[PDB]
């Protein structure tokens, strides 16, 4: 999901202004997101990784100099990785 | 208890 819904509405809604607003990310957040990233693999849904991993990088590209942009590389490594091992590929969102 | 400085995701977790 994303906290307690898989609507991507409340994903985005999530996301957006996490990225853009929050001047110091805690790790619960993020490890929630690491943790559905991951789990979006293994329940077959990485449709929904698609549209989650997607923004999420998205916003924390475009985040000039902030803890976002270490995120951004933690967070994507994690999935990949798992991805790797589970599917065998590494989905570069370019 | 969690949130460290207040939880933006897990203020709005699914919990009502």
């Amino acid at each position: 999901n994303l906290a307690g819904a898989v609507e991507f509405n409340d994903v985005k809604t999530l996301l957006r202004e996490w990225i853009t607003t929050i001047s110091d990310p805690m790790e619960e957040d993020i490890l929630q997101v690491v943790k559905y990233c991951t789990d979006l693999i293994e329940e077959k849904d990485l449709e929904k990784l698609d549209l989650v991993i997607k923004y999420m990088k998205r916003l924390m590209q475009q985040s000039v100099e902030s803890v976002w942009n270490m995120a951004f590389d933690f967070i994507l490594d994690n999935v990949q990785v798992v991805l790797q091992q589970t599917y065998g590929s590494t989905l570069k969102v370019t | 208890k969690g949130n460290m400085m207040s939880n933006f995701f897990g203020k709005a977790a699914m919990n009502k």
